[PDB]
């Protein structure tokens, strides 16, 4: 099939900057590349079709270009209402419509160091039988932050699942909540529960740990 | 002024069937090819199905071929999508979209707001709310709303009084088929014994209201 | 009355080999595409450059209906930008191809208990085919330094190989009938309309 590689995966720009997003196709499409926009939670909205055709009701600051495989979407002067995720979608494979990965345009801000807090399972939960260890990364930027679970200095993968909030309306920072879920028997079998955190704003990895029942 | 309204979405067991319906308004619905497009939670858009303006041609992608069906009622100005033999991969938000017909190919002119479709096999369950106590430069605490179904659950702090510094994370569908959600709030490390923090959780689908006290570990 | 003769292309009693792909020309006839819509007996149906719904209301100067037969593992090679034996040596479509590819399993018709070998395909060729090229020469392929003077032997092989089509063959090796419609629009009157 046809794969649409959209780059960069995520870029940081301020208002008024000349923003450019590249979309490349696995094979050749004549000019049947379309550009869409989607705000968080809202539905997608059409911006460009036929690779440089502006849709009715769209600001003129958006412009498409490119033919063949390499296509470009340009915002001459960025505006506050333009911070969203932009997708590129090919159509040449008519009955095999494929979309790109998208390029979320974030409010470029300074690098924010996450605040890391580790919460042990509650005694009321331990009565039920399950145990949850909650690792909270607060107010950081960008969202690219690695959360690693260590139990007795043993790396853990597949036991937990993360959840991230959209970019904040006040300081444009993200938050993440990793929930390490396990049974009671697997909880007493180990003593040390840590949460290693790696972020672009950290000069070195930070670990928040606690010993069970101390 | 073109409006598309999706409906019929819900939660359904694997292998069951569901019926989505799109209502078009303020344009000649019977003179345009119509499209369905779904987006999985956290993933991107994926094309699903297309039906002709006259409802004589029906095309689908390989991932759902022989499994979904797309029809339309021009008299009622509606677009139907019957989803038979639903799998876990089908969990997504589904939108109906107008074509436009300005080119030799397909492009999507206007989008509806979409309807959610989740594929799991659990009955309605009341959430279990647990505290997340802080310890000893500010501090942070919270509540854990675990083992509930279906979405959503409304979470507030101090009955809506505590607004700044509160973060309610999106729910995650754990392997059990239920939902787990985390809410937290960061407060100064000083006001930890005087100020009382209670999280108010409400699950209307299960009709469950719970107020949980959150106090530091002792 | 003057409906385009798509019936004798799809419902043809017998088909041709991929290297000797048959071509029919459609001109001066109303194009009723309702036979592709109603017939749900089609396995693969992929159009490039154009859409099928917005095709019954669009004219063309000429249409070409190419017909041949391959195995299922090669049907994916019937498309722009594809490589392989079929794509490179028997039937190639241009990168800017504008048309539709249809393919359906013909294991019930193009198979014999002793193996149906009447359908062939080119195995060797000194260069890749150009778009819409038909090569039917039976010249002995020279694979080694010793030239072949029309004789076979050491590094001198017959360029055509016959398919092995049996009822018990795997789906990837079962026979598939392929119809390729290509539309052209020039600065001339259009005789084919929907
Ligand atoms: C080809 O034959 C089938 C039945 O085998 C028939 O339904 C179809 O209409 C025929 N094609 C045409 C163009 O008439």
């Amino acid at each position: 099939d046809i794969q649409m590689t959209q780059s960069p995966s995520s870029l940081s720009a301020s208002v008024g900057d000349r923003v450019t997003i590249t979309c490349r196709a696995s094979q050749s499409i004549s000019s049947y590349l379309n550009w869409y926009q989607q705000k968080p939670g809202k539905a997608p909205k059409l911006l460009i079709y036929a690779a440089s055709s502006l849709q009715s009701g769209v600001p003129s600051r958006f412009s498409g270009s490119g033919s063949g495989t390499d296509f470009t979407l340009t915002i001459s002067s960025l505006q506050p209402e333009d911070f969203a995720t932009y997708y590129c979608q090919q159509s040449y494979s008519t009955l095999a419509l494929t979309f790109g990965g998208g390029t979320k345009v974030e409010i470029k801000r300074t690098v924010a160091a996450p605040s890391v807090f580790i919460f042990p399972p509650s005694d009321e939960q331990l009565k039920s039988g399950t145990a949850s260890v909650v690792c909270l990364l607060n107010n950081f930027y960008p969202r690219e932050a690695k959360v690693q679970w260590k139990v007795d200095n043993a790396l853990q993968s597949g036991n937990s699942q993360e959840s991230v909030t959209e970019q904040d309306s006040k300081d444009s920072t993200y938050s993440l909540s990793s929930t390490l879920t396990l049974s009671k028997a697997d909880y007493e079998k180990h003593k040390v529960y840590a949460c290693e955190v790696t972020h672009q704003g950290l000069s070195s990895p930070v670990t928040k740990s606690f010993n069970r029942g101390e | 002024e073109v409006q598309l309204v999706e409906s019929g979405g819900g939660v359904v067991q694997p292998g069951r069937s569901l019926r989505l319906s799109c209502a078009a308004s303020a344009f000649t619905f019977s003179s345009y090819d119509m499209h369905w497009v779904r987006q999985a939670p956290g993933k991107g858009l994926e094309w699903v199905a297309v039906i002709s303006y006259d409802g004589s041609n029906k095309y689908y992608a390989d991932s759902v071929k022989g499994r979904f069906t797309i029809s339309r009622d021009n008299s009622k100005n509606t677009l139907y999508l019957q989803m038979n033999s639903l799998r876990a991969e089908d969990t997504a938000v589904y939108y109906c979209a107008k074509d436009g017909g300005k080119l030799w190919v397909y492009y999507f002119d206007y989008w509806g707001q979409g309807t959610l479709v989740t594929v799991s096999s659990a009955s309605t369950k009341g959430p279990s709310v647990f505290p997340l106590a802080p310890s000893s430069g500010t501090a942070a605490l919270g509540c854990l709303v675990k083992d509930y179904f279906p979405e959503p659950v409304t979470v507030s702090w101090n009955s809506g009084a505590l607004t700044s510094g509160v973060h309610t994370f999106p729910a995650v569908l754990q392997s059990s088929g239920l939902y787990s959600l985390s809410s937290v709030v960061t407060v100064p490390s000083s006001s930890l014994g005087t100020q009382t923090y209670i999280c108010n959780v409400n699950h209307k689908p299960s009709n469950t209201k719970v107020d949980k006290r959150v106090e530091p570990k002792s | 009355t003057n409906l385009c003769p798509f019936g004798e292309v799809f419902n043809a009693t017998r088909f041709a080999s991929v290297y000797a792909w048959n071509r029919k020309r459609i001109s001066n006839c109303v194009a009723d595409y309702s036979v592709l819509y109603n017939s749900a007996s089609f396995s693969t149906f992929k159009c490039y450059g154009v859409s099928p719904t917005k095709l019954n209301d669009l004219c063309f100067t000429n249409v070409y209906a190419d017909s041949f037969v391959i195995r299922g593992d090669e049907v994916r090679q019937i498309a722009p930008g594809q490589t392989g034996k079929i794509a490179d040596y028997n039937y190639k479509l241009p990168d800017d191809f504008t048309g539709c590819v249809i393919a359906w399993n013909s294991n019930n018709l193009d198979s014999k208990v002793g193996g149906n070998y009447n359908y062939l395909y080119r195995l060797f060729r000194k260069s890749n085919l150009k778009p819409f090229e038909r090569d039917i020469s039976t010249e002995i392929y020279q694979a080694g330094s010793t030239p072949c003077n029309g004789v076979e032997g050491f590094n001198c092989y017959f360029p055509l190989q016959s398919y092995g089509f049996q009822p018990t063959n795997g789906v990837g090796y079962q026979p598939y009938r392929v119809v390729v419609l290509s539309f052209e629009l020039l600065h001339a009157p259009a005789t084919v309309c929907g």
